[PDB]
């Protein structure tokens, strides 16, 4: 019996880990007082796979809430589904790490990480059968990043054969909330490219972008943002819930998507994405769904596929269809964007179905594309890190907790490597004289 | 007492197992709860052979069947299903992960502690078995447990039973639908395993099920319902011989003789004739020599590969319903006066043939339409080394990078073992090819009389 | 420059247990190709591979084409210290299965007339310096030994509580070890007693085939140091050369050692480790082939040294203007015949060369052939000549 701990740390993570653990009680049929009151029988045949039993027919869900901030744990306590969480689970402390890297990796996570290591060993001894984990937070910000960043490797230390995924929420070229994301985002990336099987990629821009020009949301909120990273987070573990004619599991999209071991951050997407008065208009059909899903606009990582090549995708398709359809949809997609593929990979399109939709749809894809074009991202933030390091810009910070430069050194000279490594597997090959 | 053992590995090996059953549980009358009311409507018989089902006191048949996979989902659909009461409480579910589409995890790491419980079972079967005749291995090439897990379980077998015969149906990887990215590793590791310890290796392609299924059948949106009930029906036309009385019986033992000229070269293609829509089945006569001009045909083959590239090394028709010889001696002639259809010099008589009387069965909720007629071909040719071919060169493709290595050897395996199975492999298709050439062109020495 | 590799394989004699079984030889070797039998499959054809150096020390009292210690210590050692005095980087690596030879080529016998790599090469270094040592010329040599053991480093030599040392990148001199004890040698003495005690402390497991088996590469780095006094008031450091000396533990089959656990986590390591090294040896071999071939390309690539921390530290030694060595060991038994092949095909690497076919005629049909061509010949002269 499959079945994953999740974490979520810093106040992006537990937004949306408020928002995916909503989305999975509802897709599950789960009461926020904890009991059952679905319609299907299927519900309960893995509901251990996000939840535990206890005496009164109530299920608590594997969730480690984690932050320096009690704020951001009040909010979520006093919430539609604030009373769902086990209450021993709420690890916090006091005097957040103010957006320092060093804080909350070095001096202030330092000594909530004995506890909750503690809450998470807890939690998986008393797994049945442990897969992987799952951390949901944000690289630019403080605690967040930090802290997710010595849970990694502590986790990583303790359970190597275990699978990792970490959905991250990284800076993006204009909108910018935070003065010091380019330092916190490499120090982050220095850690996740070392400690991690799986990364998934998004930022803020990317799903502004969905929201306005797909879904057409005059006035979108945050609310909307973790509603899209919830639908894809739902969409990439579906399958080790439901039963489907040809099945995935989180370790078969590791296999078939890491060519390389340090090859392994992700674009996500999700499909279909209509704005209300517009679906009346549309036929749900598989072509329909291949089409939005390699669209590049429905892109979550804000870098366009089409400046780059696709080392490897995968699709979970969810709802009732023909194989026939979906093979032939994706040899059309790899036979008409020949340039658009590595070309030493066959077939670079894994495929799975299952045969449960979510809830109020009649089919759903998700998609997840490792491609080169990614590297534009890491260069971005280069940039600006070189930037800020040249002049020693908000440097005096970090050192007064303990840090010294030549991390920062090794951090951005790992990070150029990354995105060489990326360049290598791309540009078409060629002869010479 | 001709009894066989079916085992399923793997997802595509027990979704064809479930559309094989629900094949065979119509055929003999058995409901799915497992008793048999035309023994208490009519009062007696043989119809609850021993040939797939064993019979207990109560009354109640229980299939000679081994689900075996390491995914708990898609037997615990089964558990759950219309059929639950049929099988035996054991089902040799590993409570874990799956091998990930990885030879290795499923060969040496995660394999391992089950393939015990499994053979234990395996043999609680046999011990009941009395004069067993084979075992049939479902599987598919591409997969983890479906390439590592069943190497293992073959070579286990051919250590402890040896001289029975061992078929196996298999799904090869199609030239261009895929759906994993590993397919290629997998399919040649296990290709050492296939060749060395199976007797007779059945292959299918999905992308030619896929034209049947579109063109004859008229399905534009087929599924793998379909497929699993066109290749049940193959299976069945394979086994009726040993249930149902006939004019000319075949056994497994007699396929292997006759289809296999070498050891090496045991891997027929398979064709079923009358794959045809009820609204087609008018305006058509179906008769022999129809059924038999439509076997040779290259777009019914169940491969994707054109027969007329090579020459045929051995034929094997299984006719049932109302089949007399004067019409299948009449077709053969047919097909021996015509030049597309080329035959190796060294084996004159090229056709083995089999009639039986029992008819096609349909399945309720199915596609196929009832015919009076149908048969089965299956066919040793050479041709099939081209799909081997294009393998072959995917292979290349993805291991002069090392792409995808680094998964493989953290399980157990080393760069040693691929090298191992690509030398393996080209020296089959060597052996193929030369194999097809003709006799020595005619060592006629024009010796004059005494030397 | 570049960094080119030299591939040697070297087969040892028959020990006690083999001399006392009936086991037969299988390996063949002739000038630079090595042929291998399979015992099992008397015509399953021989396999044939190619090397840049192919030693029979199979037989001990040999003569004739004997693959004298001293003759590979000429071949390999020598050029490496010379290198090394010019002030780049030497690395030699060793590798071999349990009972294939490795242990004695890397440190030889304790009588001095058949010497391993490293005593030769300490002894050739102790001495071309004790010569040089002028007034202008101030030569250091310093010692380190360390081990990787499931991509964890570890101090051999220091006796502290064995954990796990952390890997730094500096800016200039690349990646290193913190808090790694580095001494000073005076003599060929104190690098054998430092070896020894370090070789006392590495992590040896029991498996099937042997009850003592190295479970981790290692590493004994030799960092050497040139000092100049010009015709000048200062003193400058010429250069700084490092000659590496590891000891890569040998690829495996859970075939072949059927352990749980702990095992097979080790194993699964040194596998993905030794895939990973083969990948950047042949790589970095690559550029030469590449760069000769045509002249100049200036697009350095990318070769892959952050994928294992084995390759990590050894990014010096292996690139840039340096030089490397692959030294394998060959058990000559029928009994290891997989294993033997299978380094073989681990020996094959680092250029992948064509050894094409490889097969002889029957003498007897060879003097068949001669008679015939030589009859032929002569028949012809007398009829031409007019006296046939
Ligand atoms: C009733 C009906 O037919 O209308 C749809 C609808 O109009 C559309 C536009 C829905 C609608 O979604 C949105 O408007 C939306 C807005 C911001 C961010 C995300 C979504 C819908 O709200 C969302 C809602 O979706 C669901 O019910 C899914 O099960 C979804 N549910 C949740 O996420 C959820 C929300 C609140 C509380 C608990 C769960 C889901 C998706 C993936 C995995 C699990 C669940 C549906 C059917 C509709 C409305 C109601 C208008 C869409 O919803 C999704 C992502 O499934 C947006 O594009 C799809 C396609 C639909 O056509
Ligand atoms: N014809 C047919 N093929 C199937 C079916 N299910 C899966 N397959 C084939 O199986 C291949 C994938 O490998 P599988 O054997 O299914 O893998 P598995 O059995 O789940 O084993 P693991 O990969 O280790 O989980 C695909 O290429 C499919 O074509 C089926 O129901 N019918
Ligand atoms: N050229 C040689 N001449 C004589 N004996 C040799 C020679 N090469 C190796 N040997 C023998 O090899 C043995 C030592 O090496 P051996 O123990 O087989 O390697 P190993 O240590 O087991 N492999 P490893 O543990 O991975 O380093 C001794 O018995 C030596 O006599
Ligand atoms: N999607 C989403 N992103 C958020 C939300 N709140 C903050 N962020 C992002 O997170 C970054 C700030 O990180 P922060 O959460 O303060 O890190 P922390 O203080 O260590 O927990 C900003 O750049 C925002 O883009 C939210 O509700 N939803
Ligand atoms: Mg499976």
């Amino acid at each position: 019996m499959r079945e994953i701990v999740h974490i979520q740390a810093g106040q992006c993570g537990n937004q949306i880990g408020a928002k995916f653990w909503e989305v999975i009680s509802d897709e599950h049929g789960i009461d926020p007082t904890g009991s059952y009151h679905g319609d299907s029988d299927l519900q309960l045949e893995r509901i251990n796979v996000y939840y535990n039993e206890a005496t009164g027919n109530k299920y608590v869900p594997r969730a480690i809430l984690v932050d320096l901030e009690p704020g951001t744990m009040d909010s979520v306590r006093s919430g539609p589904f604030g009373q769902i969480f086990r209450p021993d689970n709420f690890v916090f402390g006091q005097s957040g790490a103010g957006n320092n890297w060093a804080k909350g990796h070095y001096t202030e996570g330092a000594e909530l990480v004995d506890s909750v290591l503690d809450v998470v060993r807890k939690e998986s001894e008393s797994c049945d059968c442990l897969q992987g984990f799952q951390l949901t937070h944000s690289l630019g910000g403080g605690t967040g990043s930090g802290m997710g960043t010595l849970l990694i490797s502590k986790i990583r230390e303790e359970y190597p054969d275990r699978i990792m995924n970490t959905f991250s929420v990284m800076p993006s070229p204009k909108v910018s909330d935070t003065v010091v994301e380019p330092y916190n985002a490499t120090l982050s990336v220095h850690q996740l490219v070392e400690n991690t099987d799986e990364t998934y990629c998004i930022d803020n821009e990317a799903l502004y972008d969905i929201c306005f020009r797909t879904l057409k949301l005059t006035t979108p909120t945050y609310g909307d943002l973790n509603h899209l990273v919830s639908a894809t987070m739902s969409g990439v573990t579906t399958c080790l819930r439901f039963p489907g004619q040809l099945n995935a599991d989180l370790r078969k999209l590791a296999v078939n998507m890491v060519p390389f071991p340090r090859l392994h951050f992700f674009m996500p997407g999700f499909a279909p994405l209509t704005s209300r008065g517009s679906q009346q208009y549309r036929a749900l059909t598989v072509p329909e769904l291949t089409q939005q899903m390699f669209d590049s606009k429905n892109m979550m990582a804000a870098c366009d596929p089409r400046h780059g090549r696709y080392l490897t995708v995968a699709a979970i398709f969810r709802g009732r269809m023909s194989m026939k359809e979906v093979d032939e949809q994706m040899l059309n997609v790899q036979n008409k964007n020949s340039s658009y593929f590595v070309e030493w990979i066959p077939n670079n399109v894994k495929t799975a179905v299952c045969d449960i939709p979510p809830r109020g749809l009649k089919m759903s894809a998700t998609f997840i594309g490792n491609s080169t074009a990614i590297q534009e991202l890491f260069k971005r933030i280069s940039e600006q890190f070189t930037a800020m390091f040249r002049r020693k810009a908000f440097l005096h910070w970090y050192t007064g907790e303990g840090m010294d430069e030549m991390e920062f050194t090794e951090a951005e000279s790992n990070m150029n490597d990354l995105v060489s490594e990326y360049q290598q597997y791309q540009d078409a090959t060629a002869d010479e004289q | 007492m001709r009894e066989c053992i079916s085992i399923h590995v793997g997802q595509a090996g027990v979704q064809i197992g479930n559309a094989c059953w629900e094949l065979y549980c119509l055929e003999h009358g058995i409901q799915p709860d497992g008793q048999m009311p035309s023994d208490k409507t009519i009062g007696g018989g043989d119809d609850s052979f021993n040939t797939f089902f064993s019979e207990t006191g109560a009354g109640k048949h229980v299939p000679r069947a081994v689900f075996v996979d390491l995914e708990p989902t898609v037997i615990d659909e089964v558990r759950t299903g219309t059929y639950r009461q049929l099988f035996h409480p054991e089902q040799l579910i590993t409570g874990k992960e799956d091998a990930a589409n990885n030879y290795a995890r499923g060969h040496y790491t995660i394999g391992k502690e089950i393939i015990d419980l499994v053979l234990d079972r395996i043999r609680k079967l046999a011990d009941q078995c009395t004069g067993l005749q084979g075992f049939l291995v479902f599987h598919s090439f591409g997969g983890g447990t479906g390439s590592g897990f069943t190497s293992l379980l073959m070579e286990r077998l051919s250590v402890d039973y040896g001289k029975k015969s061992k078929l196996e149906f298999s799904i090869y990887p199609a030239p261009q639908v895929s759906t994993a990215v590993v397919e290629p590793y997998n399919s040649i590791l296990t290709t050492h395993t296939t060749l060395e310890h199976s007797d007779c290796a059945f292959m299918v392609d999905n992308e030619a099920i896929y034209d049947i299924c579109r063109r004859n059948l008229d399905i534009e949106r087929p599924t793998y319902t379909n497929l699993n009930r066109l290749i049940s029906q193959i299976v069945s036309s394979i086994t009726a011989s040993l249930r149902f009385d006939g004019a000319l019986n075949v056994d497994l033992t007699e396929f292997q003789t006759n289809l296999v000229p070498y050891p090496r070269i045991h891997f027929p293609l398979a064709t079923y004739a009358p794959v045809i829509s009820a609204e087609k089945a008018y305006h058509e006569q179906l008769s022999v020599a129809e059924i038999t001009n439509a076997c040779f045909e290259p777009a019914n083959q169940m491969v994707k590969c054109d027969p007329r590239h090579g020459k045929y090394m051995a034929c094997c028709l299984l006719y049932r319903g109302d089949v007399v010889p004067k019409d299948v001696n009449a077709a053969i002639a047919t097909i021996k006066t015509k030049r597309s259809i080329q035959f190796v010099d060294w084996c004159p008589t090229g056709f083995k043939v089999g009639i039986n009387y029992q008819p096609p069965t349909v399945v309720p909720g199915g596609d196929l339409a009832k015919v009076q007629r149908a048969v089965c071909m299956l066919s040793n040719t050479t041709a099939i080394a081209e799909a081997w071919a294009r393998l072959d060169h995917k292979f290349d493709l993805m291991y002069a990078k090392r792409a995808f290595v680094h998964w493989y050897v953290g399980e157990g395996m080393e760069e040693g073992e691929f090298s191992e199975a690509r030398e393996d492999m080209a020296a089959l298709e060597k052996d193929y090819e030369e194999v097809g050439v003709d006799s020595v062109e005619g060592e006629g020495e024009e010796e004059g009389e005494e030397y | 420059a570049g960094a080119s590799v030299k591939v040697a394989v070297r087969v040892r004699p028959f020990n006690s247990r083999e001399m006392s079984r009936d086991s037969k030889c299988i390996i063949q070797m002739s000038g630079s190709t090595t042929t291998i039998v399979n015992p099992k499959q008397p015509k399953e054809t021989p396999k044939s591979f190619s090397f840049d150096y192919s030693y029979w020390s199979h037989t001990s009292p040999e003569d004739i084409n004997y693959a004298s210690q001293k003759q590979v210590y000429r071949d390999i050692g020598e050029e490496m210290l010379q290198h090394a005095f010019e002030g780049y980087n030497v690395c030699i690596f060793a590798y071999g299965q349990t009972g294939a030879g490795k242990s004695y080529t890397m440190m030889g016998k304790q009588e001095k007339d058949q010497q391993g790599i490293i005593p030769q090469l300490c002894e050739d270094l102790f001495s071309r310096i004790n010569d040089t040592t002028n007034d202008n010329m101030s030569y250091s040599v310093e010692v380190s030994y360390m081990e990787i053991y499931c991509e964890r480093v570890r101090d051999l030599l220091n006796p502290k509580n064995k954990g796990n040392l952390r890997v730094r990148e500096h800016p200039l001199l690349g990646p290193y070890v913190e808090d790694l004890s580095k001494l000073a040698v005076t003599s060929y003495n104190d690098i054998q007693d430092l070896m020894d005690s370090g070789n006392k402390a590495r992590t040896v497991a029991a498996t099937n085939m042997n009850e003592t088996s190295s479970r981790s590469h290692a590493v004994f780095n030799i960092i050497f140091t040139q000092k100049r006094h010009d015709a000048e008031t200062n003193i400058t450091t010429e250069k700084v050369s490092k000659i590496s000396l590891v000891d890569l533990a040998g690829s495996e089959r859970a075939d072949s050692t059927g352990a749980k656990g702990t095992r097979l986590k080790e194993g699964a390591n040194i596998n993905k480790s030794l895939t990973t090294l083969g990948k950047v040896i042949s790589a970095l071999a690559e550029m030469d082939s590449g760069p000769n071939k045509n002249k100049k390309k200036k697009k350095t690539d990318f070769i892959p040294y952050r994928d294992s921390v084995l390759t990590w530290l050894l990014r010096e030694n292996l690139g840039g203007n340096s030089r490397t060595a692959m030294v394998a060991a060959l058990s000559p038994a029928d009994i290891n015949y997989d294993e033997t092949l299978s380094t073989l095909r681990y020996a094959d690497r680092a250029k992948q060369i064509r050894c094409n076919a490889v097969i002889n005629e029957d003498l007897n049909n060879k003097l068949i052939r001669e008679l015939k061509d030589e009859v032929t010949r002569l028949r012809d002269l007398l009829y031409a000549q007019g006296l046939g």
